[PDB]
């Protein structure tokens, strides 16, 4: 009952690649993203209004 | 995933064959190449092949 006490919490949320390429050094293997095959319309838990 | 993925893109598949058969069907101005006049007189042997 108290979120300060809560272990783990997990968000899901849609970026292009220009959004992670603003901060270059931050993120590794990039190159091995498949932007094909993870699309919104792929993933159904996903939540979201984007046709 | 694999199984979703792969139900999904069958779905995708599926409905664009869909579309394409209704609008082949749905025709307004057809042409028969050669002289057949119906799709039974299609010939691809003789004095004029389709």
């Amino acid at each position: 009952g108290d979120i300060n006490k809560a272990m783990f919490a997990i968000v899901s949320f849609e970026t292009c690649k220009a959004d992670l390429l603003k901060e270059k050094d931050r993120y590794h293997n990039l190159n091995k993203i498949d932007w094909q095959s993870s699309a919104p319309v792929n993933e159904p838990d996903h939540a979201t209004t984007t046709p | 995933e694999h199984l979703s993925r792969e139900l999904m893109n069958g779905a995708t598949q599926i409905t664009e064959a869909v579309l394409q058969k209704d609008l082949l069907a749905a025709a307004g101005t057809v042409l028969y190449a050669g002289a057949a006049t119906s799709d039974a007189t299609i010939t691809g042997e003789g004095s004029t092949p389709s």
